[PDB]
């Protein structure tokens, strides 16, 4: 979605609070990435 | 040569130890953290 | 990763022939060097690249988010 | 479809290498570590008890490895690869079981960690082991990772497979001056021991043991070891009659000057020497007095009860330095690898350990002892859980040992270091590159060229293509494609079965040997003289071709000395080939189908009587052949294929065998920076610095050693359409020229991936270092030096950044280190914003971050940047073949030559390189490569083999090419044909690291170190150079002296010391100081080395007083 | 921190671009110093206490796998409780028992006191007096306050089980929550309840588990 970061095998849709907990809400498991930015990006093919 | 600018051979012999500047001895930065790294000439005199 | 899109050399795009390259060797079961010749590529440099490049996207979906 | 016996045993190395694995060495002895050792190592130390309270004991029993009897792999861990992530240390729990004392009736038992042990890659316990293709999705990791490195802290590091000089036997070296001295160095268990002997002056010998004072007369200890008889001493050690009678006597005399009779005194003049036991014990003094050290001296290789056996060995050793100085040669230099022993990380990792383990009992004493100091009620207390608290001296101690490189054995008092590495991941080929080489160490000084030189006995037992330049304190080399490094067997079985075959122990013989057989000498100890050496040879051979002690137990003849030899020892190097009984061999050609179908496969053959393991001492006794077309019914062996003799690394150069050797050491020493496909785990696995090419390809010719190795599924390296001609004039020594419209077309482009941890921590006074970001002043927007974040303050993905932005927005708290107290209101908040700053000359992008949490919960972010880098001007290609070259001007496409089809050479290549580097491989190759692509097969090369060139032709030359890979061409400038022929095809060039764009420096002025004020070192910190006093000089010869003043003074440290011409001394503004004076000073300016080179005197205790003239007038 | 000697601004810059590392202002654009000098690579009663009480203290800790961290921060406070000569003359134990304890309750961790404790003789009372004193001296109030929802934590880890207690967690905690507010909570071990919820929703996740292994 549209909202903040993935866990990594979860790769469930997850928001944090600030100082929440490094933990994904649905997997124990912990290591989460960040999902991309909804922002434009410009490259030049050549 | 004595014309005594040193005056004679009984200096040879330590008496008044030489402490030299901190610029030839700096301490370590100070890095993240109380300790900074002592730099050698630093503990062994502070020790004498 | 993914078949290039032309050689390095001709021009010729490679890009579309590498499916129907696969495609005809598996169904069809007939060799290489007949195959990529009436696939319609002459040219040599055109052709390694069909023959050379092998295909890791594949092995490179394995680890994708979902599984 | 009958197979040719030609070729037919090419399907043997596959089944070889598919169940007993590539690289099996760092497993199997891993393996047999936690499925035995620990079982040893306990079983040595299974009993603490204090001197305090009777009745106590600690008893281990078992240990195991995740394994706490619940089901048979651990229940639950943490997967490899995502431990790498995290910077934590993959670990399996040690499990102990204990029997206590603590209160009546008890003597009780429990399943208790002690700690962690950092099990390796693809082991027996790991959780990768035995899984097949799916698991390895699951597990998020690669399946062709050869594994068997450990991971600790997050990074990635390897055991390096350490030589050592064979242990426990005889070496002999002459010497200019000297006097050949002998050495045996013997070890196991406790005290690791050498033992010197040598002359000391004029046939007069004695031996050096340092445990002793200073030296014996030979015949004095041989005496005391037992022999009486004195001159049928003469009789053994010399011999019958020969040369050696007179030799040895003039030794003999000097005993009979002086004392005899080891029933007391003889013995008594040893302990006489030697020196005290340290006070108590010396209770001993005796006659027995030394008693104890003709035993245990050095060697713990005998020892026991009565004498003859080390006095006879001790004899028998004595007996080669005699007969080195008869005459030099006939000796042991210490080179060709039998006399050389490496190890793995079998016994090293337990070595460690039994260490550490050590300490922790001695200390776990030392802390059961404080409980039972003072009585309080009965003093019981299960006096258990503290080894909880006290252990980690087992694991953290051991993360600190295998991750560092730093091995302290108290135990030995032997330090090693530079024993591991980081694995460097640059290719899939430097993946089991760092795997499988061989580290020598010791080498004792360089200036011997003895330890260096490749030695012809390395034939197929070592890498031969590679010896790197990295060799500094010690030497690097690789072992083979097949080898299997023998590990220790077992003795007394062997022994009481070599009486069994009819040896007779040396107690029963003659005491007159040498004259009679050879002798059988285990291990290098003396036991039967067997009579008919050859067929006690045949029969024990037989033997373990077949019914019993296989693998290692070699066992050769020998002539010129007299023995044979069985050895046993562990740690050694073996490899397969098949024997010939009779003229054939024992495959029979029906054995293959028998082979391929499946139901037979490998470590059959052993039990069929087909192949087995030699070594280098054995082959060099037996007898080989090349190819099955040559045989003569004189052989014993033929090497199962010759391509066997190029490592991993040097199998892929094709067809090796036509170029001059150094180009395959060059290349040895490059395809392991060429760039790569690395693993299918690539882009999700973050790493320091990875590169990684854009549209990889297969080398176009193979080698039967490639595909073994899976390295076509990883291919490194472009395909390149190339000619091979001069053109521009940028071009030169080994000078490319490479293709616009090409290079743009997708050829040769890389990427490049960093990772930048910034790792989060909380401070004593608990306040936790925040990441919160974002200015963003006037109207909704941040600052630009700001930007590329997004709400969060941390990065974001897929956004370009640029030059000095900030990729993590980081703050510190800023009174971190105070003194935390029960003080405060209002603001722990006064944050120090430190942001680490990207910088580079490139723009990049931010791909994917990761924010986790380390092992004892402290906050980490990880994020890693990627720019893919176009093949610019200077940047290093190889022909994989050993050309190692820059490109040049790129040319655009229109220009260099095209000819008929209109294809474009990609690449266009000097020929000068060829000639003079005398390397007609790759020339060949171009030719197998436009086959190739013709017919439409990969067609392969190899190591003695390969496709025969003169067919290449005939697929060709109907095809319309030439018969030989020469063809015409138009000049792309002036559009008429080329007045030569021009020889190119297909040829498979690999990338290189040394990009430039990281290697290009600068420096306008930069700062200086503290202490010399004079710029710092190399890339990375910033700019400056060196002038070398090698290359100082160069500008004396031209003469230059303002270019020094310039160069040594004003462009380097500029300064400005005050001096006083009175009593000259420096001094700051106007004082002297050492006169206080404020008159005499003069301003003049000197090197700051300068300076610091006084003010370094000066405090040592001298003077450099500055007497001083002026310039003008005289 | 300084001034410009000519524009007489403050705002001060290091430009990091070509390898200079110069510090200009914004203002007038003159530097203020260039050539960027940066640096590279006994007899007390005291220290043997408080070194010793480093060797003591950091023992205890990895033994319950707190956070080494959190041992500076405990370490201190013994620091500080030795300013008053409140450590004299007790057991040594109780004294850095209590100076460890009230350091990881400062961060609102899973520990509790009983747990730390039987690594002892002690009699969790011993400890629970010491603790309790030095709140008096050493004067702090505030901090410590013990709550369910790290416990089940703690707990569940060791529970064996399967993943579903996660689910269980979310579960329970949800659970004890109400429980708080069902204003039964006070006057309680917060293991009980801890231990107690954990029981509720592992038998409302339909998993038999005894009553012992529980409180174990
Ligand atoms: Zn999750
Ligand atoms: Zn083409
Ligand atoms: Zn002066
Ligand atoms: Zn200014």
């Amino acid at each position: 979605a549209t909202l903040k970061y993935i866990c990594a095998e979860c790769s469930s849709k997850l928001s944090l609070s600030r100082t929440d907990a490094v933990r994904c809400k649905d997997c124990g498991h912990r290591i989460l990435l960040k999902a991309r930015t909804k922002r434009l990006v410009q490259f030049e093919a050549r | 040569d004595a014309t005594v600018p040193s005056g004679r051979p009984e200096t040879y012999i330590w008496r008044y130890l030489p402490a030299p500047p901190v610029c030839i001895r700096p301490s370590v930065m100070m890095q993240d953290s109380p300790a900074s790294n002592e730099d050698d000439l630093t503990v062994k005199l502070t020790e004498i | 990763m993914i078949v290039p899109v032309r050689c390095f050399s001709c021009g010729k795009v490679v890009g579309d022939k590498w499916e129907s390259y696969l495609n005809l060797l598996q169904e069809d079961e007939l060799d290489e060097g007949t195959a990529l010749s009436r696939l319609g590529l002459k040219r040599y440099c055109c052709r390694r690249m069909i023959l050379t490049h092998v295909d890791l996207i594949e092995k490179f979906l394995r680890y994708n988010p979902l599984e | 479809d009958e197979i040719n016996t030609a070729q037919d045993k090419w399907h043997l190395l596959p089944a070889f290498l598919k169940v007993k694995g590539l690289v099996k060495q760092h497993l199997d002895s891993f393996n047999y570590f936690v499925d035995t050792d620990l079982k040893k190592i306990i079983k040595a130390n299974q009993l603490i008890l204090s001197d305090v309270d009777p009745e106590f004991y600690l008893k281990y029993v078992d240990i195991r490895v995740g394994k706490k009897s619940s089901s048979s792999t651990k229940d639950y861990l943490t997967p490899p690869h995502e431990c790498r992530l995290r910077d934590m240390t993959y670990s399996a729990p040690i499990y102990v079981d204990i029997e206590y004392t603590r209160g009546r009736n008890i003597i009780m038992h429990k399943d208790v960690e002690i700690g962690r042990m950092p099990i390796m890659l693809r082991s027996n316990k790991c959780i990768l082991y035995d899984a097949d293709e799916s698991k390895m999705a699951k597990l998020n990791e690669c399946p062709l990772d050869p594994g068997g490195y450990f991971i600790v802290n997050g990074t990635e590091k390897v055991i390096l497979v350490q030589e050592q000089l064979s242990k426990n036997r005889i070496i002999v070296e002459a010497d200019e001056k000297k006097g050949i001295v002998q050495a045996s160095v013997t070890s196991s268990t406790h005290e690791r021991k050498s033992k010197t002997y040598v002359i000391t002056k004029n046939g007069k010998i004695y031996l050096k043991h340092n445990s002793i004072a200073e030296e014996i007369p030979i015949a004095i200890v041989l005496k005391a070891c037992g022999i009486l008889s004195d001159l049928e001493i003469m009789q053994l050690v010399c011999g019958n009659d020969s040369s050696y009678q007179d030799i040895f006597a003039v030794n003999l005399e000097e005993s009979s000057k002086l004392d005899i009779y080891t029933q007391q005194q003889a013995l008594e003049y040893i302990g006489a020497k030697v020196k005290t036991m340290r006070r108590q014990k010396l209770t001993i003094l005796q006659e027995g007095i030394e008693a104890i050290a003709t035993t245990v001296i050095a060697h713990l290789t005998v020892e026991a009860l009565d004498f003859r056996e080390k006095a006879l060995y001790i004899a028998m050793m004595t007996r080669r330095v005699v007969m080195a100085m008869y005459n030099p040669k006939m000796i042991d230099d210490r080179d060709y690898v039998g006399n050389k022993r490496l190890e793995l990380a079998g016994q090293l990792i337990s070595l460690l350990f039994e260490d550490l383990f050590k300490k922790f009992n001695n200390d776990f004493k030392l802390s059961i002892d404080k409980v039972l100091k003072k009585p309080n009620r009965a003093m019981e207390y299960d006096a258990l859980l503290s080894i909880n608290v006290h252990s980690n001296n087992i694991t953290s101690g051991l993360n600190r040992a295998i991750s560092t490189g730093n091995w302290s054995l108290k135990r030995f008092k032997m330090e090693r270091a530079g024993v591991t590495h980081v694995l460097s991941r640059l290719s899939y080929i430097s993946a089991l590159g760092m795997m499988t080489r061989i580290s020598s160490q010791f080498e004792k000084s360089r200036k011997v060229s003895g330890p260096r030189a490749l030695q012809p006995s390395q034939f197929g037992m070592l890498c031969t293509a590679d010896t790197p330049e990295g060799e500094a304190c010690g030497l690097v080399k690789n072992l083979a494609l097949m080898t299997h490094i023998t590990t220790d067997d077992e003795e007394e079985p062997i022994k009481k079965l070599c009486y069994v075959l009819g040896v007779e122990d040396i107690t029963l013989i003659d005491s007159a040997s040498l004259h009679l057989n050879y002798g059988v000498y285990l291990n290098g100890t003396l036991i039967g003289s067997i009579r008919f050496p050859t067929k006690f040879v045949t029969q024990f051979r037989h033997l373990r071709r077949t019914g019993k002690v296989s693998e290692f137990i070699s066992i050769y003849s020998n002539s010129h000395q007299m023995a044979v030899h069985i050895a046993t020892d562990g740690g050694r190097i073996c490899r397969p080939l098949i024997i010939v009984s009779d003229g054939q061999s024992r495959v029979k050609d029906i054995h293959l189908r028998k082979l391929l179908d499946g139901e037979l496969d490998f470590d059959d053959f052993l039990k069929l009587g087909l192949v087995e393991y030699l070594d280098v001492n054995e082959e060099n006794d037996s007898y080989i052949a090349l190819y099955e077309k040559d045989i003569v019914p004189s052989m014993t062996h033929l090497e199962i294929e010759p391509f066997t003799i190029l490592g991993a690394v040097a199998g892929l150069i094709p067809y090796p065998h036509h170029n001059q050797s150094p180009r395959n050491t060059y290349q040895c020493a490059m395809g392991k920076q060429a760039i790569g496909a690395i693993a299918y785990n690539q882009f999700k696995r973050i790493d320091t610095l990875l590169y990684l090419m854009t549209y990889p390809q297969q080398p176009m010719v193979k080698t039967k050693t490639i595909e073994l190795i899976d390295y076509d599924k990883l291919p490194a390296g472009q395909n390149a359409t190339v000619a091979v001609m001069s053109y521009s004039g940028y071009d030169i020594e080994d000078a490319l020229v490479l293709n616009k419209s090409s290079i743009d077309r997708g050829f040769g482009r890389c990427e490049t991936r960093r990772k930048t941890t910034t790792v989060l921590k909380r401070y004593a006074n608990h306040t936790q270092d925040i990441i919160g970001g974002m200015r963003v002043d006037e109207n909704g927007d941040p600052i630009w030096q700001h930007q590329s974040l997004g709400p969060d303050g941390l990065g974001e993905v897929g956004m370009k950044v640029q030059s000095g932005q900030i990729y993590i927005n980081k703050s510190v708290p800023t009174n971190s280190a105070d003194a935390p107290n029960p003080n405060n209101v209002n603001v722990q908040t006064q944050y120090r914003e430190a942001p680490v700053i990207y910088r580079g000359p490139e723009p990049s992008h931010i791909d994917q971050v990761m924010m986790s949490v380390s092992d004892n919960d402290q906050a980490l972010i990880k994020v890693l940047l990627r720019q893919n880098r176009r093949p610019e001007l200077g940047d290093k290609f190889s022909s994989r073949h050993g050309q190692k070259g820059v490109c040049g001007i790129i040319v655009k496409q229109e220009d260099m030559p095209f000819n008929d089809q209109g294809i474009v050479p990609d690449i266009i290549m000097n020929p000068h390189g060829f000639p003079s580097r005398m390397t007609v491989g790759k020339m060949i190759e171009l030719i197998s490569g436009k086959a190739g692509v013709l017919n439409g097969t990969l067609e392969y090369g190899t190591c003695f083999g390969g496709s025969k060139l003169e067919d290449m032709s005939k697929i060709l030359v109907d095809q319309g090419f030439n018969y030989s890979g020469k063809d015409m061409l138009y000049s792309g400038i002036t559009g008429e044909c080329l007045q030569a022929y021009i020889f190119f095809g297909p040829i498979y060039y690999q990338k290189l690291k040394h990009m430039v764009l990281d290697k290009m420096h600068a420096r306008a002025r930069g700062p200086r170190a503290v202490l010399t004020r004079q710029p710092t070192e190399g890339r990375s910190r910033d700019g400056g150079l060196r002038l070398g006093e090698m290359e100082r000089d160069c500008v004396i010869a031209y003469g230059a002296s303002q270019l020094l003043l310039e160069r040594l003074m004003i462009s380097s440290d500029a300064f400005e010391v005050d001096v006083c011409d009175k009593c000259g001394l420096m001094g700051y503004s106007g004082w002297c100081t050492t006169c206080k004076s404020a008159e005499n000073i003069i301003k003049m300016t000197i090197p700051y080395a300068a300076k610091l080179l006084f003010q370094e005197l000066l405090s040592m205790n001298i003077a450099p007083r500055l007497r001083l003239e002026d310039i003008f007038q005289q | 921190m300084p001034v410009c000697k000519n524009c007489h601004g403050t705002e001060f810059e290091r430009d990091l671009s070509n390898a200079n590392n110069d510090l200009v202002c914004k203002a007038c654009g003159v530097v203020s110093e260039d050539n960027p000098i940066v640096s590279e690579v006994a007899l007390e009663s005291r220290e043997a206490t408080l070194n010793n009480a480093r060797r003591k203290l950091r023992a205890v800790s990895y033994a319950l796998h707190i956070p080494e961290y959190i041992t500076d921060a405990a370490f201190q406070w013994y620091k500080l409780a030795l300013a008053n000569n409140f450590v004299q003359g007790r057991r040594s134990q109780n004294v850095i028992a209590s100076c460890l304890y009230v350091a990881c309750r400062k961060e609102k961790t899973h520990h509790m006191l009983i747990d730390f404790s039987s690594r002892l003789q002690v009699s969790v009372y011993s400890i629970g007096a010491t603790f309790l004193k030095m709140v008096k001296k050493l004067h702090i109030t505030e901090l410590p306050l013990a709550d369910p929802s790290l416990f089940i934590q703690h707990f569940a880890e060791k529970l064996d089980l399967a993943d579903k207690k996660i689910k269980v967690v979310k579960d329970a905690v949800k659970l004890a929550q109400r429980m708080s507010k069902d204003w039964m909570f006070e006057g309680r071990r917060p293991a009980g309840i801890a231990g107690a919820c954990i029981l509720l929703a592992c038998r409302m996740n339909n998993l038999r588990r005894t009553h012992t292994e529980i409180v174990a």
